[PDB]
């Protein structure tokens, strides 16, 4: 989701 | 050393509504760190103002080891934080150009 890679 | 309960940006089990309240209005670097949503022991997120956004950052544990990405090279979660207060996290990912600089602190 709003999870940054 | 220093614990991670001890840690005045560790806010334990907490939502994101409640973290989005914290965040709400707060310029450039402001973070906590919450447990992550799996309830796992030992498995954290991180949570960045950048942008007007709130920013959401696995913290991985593997091995003794803490980080956002492989390798993962801190020895807890409290180095990691106190690592980029001081380094931006523009490494990890170029839309986060920030160092950690504001805690929410619950102290």
């Amino acid at each position: 989701d709003s999870y940054v890679g | 050393p220093p614990s991670l309960q001890d840690a005045e940006w560790y806010w334990g089990d907490i939502s994101r509504e409640e973290v989005n309240e914290k965040l709400r209005d707060t310029p450039d670097g402001t973070f906590l760190v919450r447990d992550a949503s799996s309830k796992i022991q030992g498995e954290y997120t991180l949570t960045l103002r950048k942008g007007g956004n709130n920013k959401l950052i696995k913290v991985f544990h593997r091995d003794g080891h803490y980080g956002f990405s492989e390798p993962l090279t801190f020895c807890s979660v409290v180095d990691l934080i106190n690592h980029y207060r001081h380094e931006s996290l523009a490494q990890y990912n170029a839309k986060l150009d920030t160092r950690l600089l504001y805690p929410v602190s619950k102290y």
